[PDB]
Order: structure tokens, then C-alpha cells, then sequence
């Protein structure tokens, strides 16, 4: 149904001590599945169906444009800091684009850039123009409107972007169709007179997730604390929820986590020990 | 735009078995950060950076993790320095 | 596919 391509860039002037200042990350489906690094100078895969599935050719091609784009985006520090009237610092350039498809046609064409965590520049792919938020952002934008980078983007965000997400995902059809449970585990704290209930679930597959105390078979989001949803090293994800009550109902607390893996929502209640 | 620090393990944590103790920070801005995994005090040995991202709202987050093993007795913390904190904030965990 | 980038 709904499939998702997202190229996360960054360019920084104080990465600091012994870390990259260019990364190029890419995603599909909101998993990582290619790196591109300053120091290693070469497109990486991070899964196993676009290792293997994907040709030499296309590492080779996507590291002559990754170089290209590198050399690019280093003068485009110094743009910035000499168009700001600024002589150094921590400074750091922002890029989000990528495509949204759903079964099959594209829904979704952007096109994102900010400075200093400000936006700084958007493509309108109705207008064919680049929207300009800070007055800074002018010189950029009568500079790609007068060109063919404007024509070239929207052909690359109707075509050449939507043609490949449909590849990445017959690539991967298996790893991101599966589902894996979560594992839970609801822990109790007695502190200054009163009871914190936790539930936390631990791996997860996909990333969303719906974990909420319920009071006497009502459901309690007013009180309820969430840290949203964290992701893993390996590729799976984690949340953690909390909430403050008063001792002695504990029979009355009861954790529901709703998940893809499962096909009935699963209860928790929170049995003590004390021992 | 201080860090939102989480500290939490892989699975659930149990007496000498083998786990996966990950940090995670989101919400920071400038994206230089010094994320450590501290075992009473002291760095933990084989600690593994995922690769930087950011959010929609341009806010930076990074995941730190280590294989170990967690011993009675023993306390399990991540040290967190950045400009905006203005001090080394130290997130304690619970294996329980 | 990554675009390729221009001149600010």
C-alpha cells in the first residue's frame, strides 16, 4: 500500500573531534538502508536485500554523485557563513527529500533544506518555484529558477525517484513485510507516597505501536506519561510508557499494547512480588 | 532544543544474560554531541554509534549501544554533553 | 537514487 523514500543530509563545520562533517542517509519505509560518509568516501548498504539484490554498477553511480554532491555542498558552508555576515562557528546545512507512493502512484513529491535547524528553502512542485522563508534564501532562489535544476527536480521526484522506491521494495519485500512481538514486561516504584507503573516493550516490528494504561477498563491518557518510540541497533524499535498512581490500586492498572504482530491487543496486569 | 535522553536496554533484563544496553537522545540542536555509556563511573568497553538523522522539525537524534551483562550490585548510567545543557547530565537505568 | 545537488 503506502511505501516511503527519504534522503536525510547533513553538512557540518564542528562535526567535532573525529567525526564526519558530510553524511548523506537514506531510507525506505522509514528504515535505513544506505550511508554515505566524508571520511570513507563511498555509498555503504546497512540491510541485506540491497546488498545483494543491487548490481556494482549502481554503488559505483551513487558514489560519483555522492563525491560530486560532497565537493557541492562544502562551498555551500562558506556561501552561508559569507551571505550571514558570519566569520566562523558552529554552523550546520540541512536536506529532506524524497518520495511518498501509494499503490503504485505517487501522493507526496518534497524537496527540504534548512540552516542553522531554520527553514531555509522549499520546492513547490505545482508551481515549479522554490519558496524562500528567510530573506537570505532570495539569491538561491532566482539562481535554480533560472536554470533547468527546477524542471530536472520535478522529474526526478515524478520519475526517476518513484521508479527506483518500486524496485527497494520488491528488493525487500521480506524484511519489511515481517512482523516480530514485542516482548513485555510492566515493572512498579513506590516513591514519596506514590506509585509509578511502567510498561515497556522491548523489540518490535514495524515501528508503530499503541501502549496505554487502562483504569477499570477506561483508557487513561491524562495522566500517562510516553517517550514515544525509540529504535534498536539490530533494526527494531522500543517504547516506554508510565504512569502516576496512588498506592494500593494496583489491581485496577491494566497495560494494553496493540501491534501489527498480534492479531488480539494484549493485556498486562502488574502482579508485585513482595518478597 | 536540550536533548531528550532515554536510557534502556534490548531486552528484558535479567541476572548474567546477554543484553544490549542502548541510548538514545532526540530533539538536539547543534547535532555535536559526546554520548557515553558509563558502567559505576567508568566508559563501558565495545560501544557501538548508530549513524546520525534528524526529524521533520530538523531535530537531530543519535542511538548509542554495547553488548554486556548486568551484574547485582553494579550501576548502569549514560553521560550526555551539550552546548545547551551547560553541564554533563548523568541518566541513571532500572533493570527492573 | 540520490539527486545530484547545486551551488547555493
Amino acid at each position: 500500500e503506502l511505501h516511503t523514500l527519504r534522503y536525510i543530509r547533513t553538512a557540518m563545520t564542528d562535526p567535532g573531534p573525529g567525526l564526519p562533517w558530510y553524511v548523506d542517509v537514506g531510507y525506505v519505509d522509514g528504515e535505513l538502508f544506505v550511508h554515505y560518509n566524508s571520511t570513507a568516501r563511498r555509498y555503504v548498504p546497512r540491510t541485506e536485500w540491497i546488498a545483494a539484490k543491487a548490481d556494482q554498477q549502481y554503488w559505483d553511480g551513487q558514489t560519483q554523485i555522492g563525491q560530486g554532491n560532497e565537493q557541492i555542498d562544502r562551498e555551500n558552508l562558506g556561501i552561508l557563513q559569507r551571505r550571514y555576515n558570519q566569520t566562523g562557528g558552529s554552523h550546520t546545512v540541512q536536506w529532506m527529500y524524497g518520495c511518498d507512493i501509494l499503490e503504485g502512484g505517487p501522493i507526496r513529491g518534497y524537496y527540504q533544506m534548512a540552516y542553522d535547524g531554520r527553514d531555509f528553502t522549499a520546492f513547490d512542485k505545482g508551481t515549479m518555484t522554490f519558496t524562500a522563508a528567510v530573506p537570505e534564501a532570495v539569491p538561491t532562489k532566482r539562481k535554480w529558477e533560472e536554470g533547468d535544476y527546477a524542471e530536472g527536480l520535478k522529474q526526478y521526484l515524478e520519475e526517476t525517484c518513484v521508479e527506483w522506491l518500486r524496485r527497494y521494495v520488491e528488493y525487500g519485500k521480506a524484511e519489511l513485510g515481517r512482523r516480530e512481538r514485542p516482548e513485555v514486561r510492566v515493572w512498579g516504584k513506590e516513591a514519596d507516597g506514590i506509585l509509578t507503573l511502567s510498561c515497556r516493550a522491548h523489540g518490535f516490528y514495524p515501528r508503530p505501536i499503541v501502549v496505554s494504561w487502562l483504569k477499570d477498563g477506561a483508557v487513561r491518557g491524562q495522566d500517562a506519561h510516553s517517550g514515544g518510540i525509540v529504535p534498536n541497533g539490530d533494526g527494531t524499535y522500543h517504547t516506554w510508557v508510565t504512569i502516576d498512581a496512588q498506592p494500593g490500586d494496583g489491581d485496577k492498572y491494566q497495560c494494553r499494547v496493540e501491534h501489527a504482530s498480534l492479531p488480539q491487543p494484549g493485556l498486562y496486569s502488574w502482579e508485585p512480588r513482595s518478597g | 532544543l536540550t536533548p531528550k535522553v532515554q536510557v534502556y536496554s534490548r531486552f528484558p533484563a535479567s541476572a548474567g544474560t546477554k543484553n544490549v544496553l542502548n541510548c538514545f537522545a532526540a530533539g538536539f540542536h547543534p547535532p555535536k554531541i559526546s554520548i557515553t555509556l558509563m558502567k559505576d563511573g567508568v566508559p563501558m568497553e565495545g560501544a557501538q554509534y548508530s549513524d546520525m538523522s534528524f526529524n521533520d522539525d530538523w531535530t537531530f537524534q543519535r542511538l548509542v549501544h554495547a553488548d554486556f551483562t548486568p551484574s547485582s550490585g553494579s550501576t548502569y548510567a549514560c553521560k550526555v554533553e551539550h552546548e545547551t545543557l551547560k553541564e554533563p547530565q548523568v541518566y541513571k537505568w532500572d533493570p527492573e | 537514487v540520490i539527486f545530484p545537488a547545486k551551488s547555493l
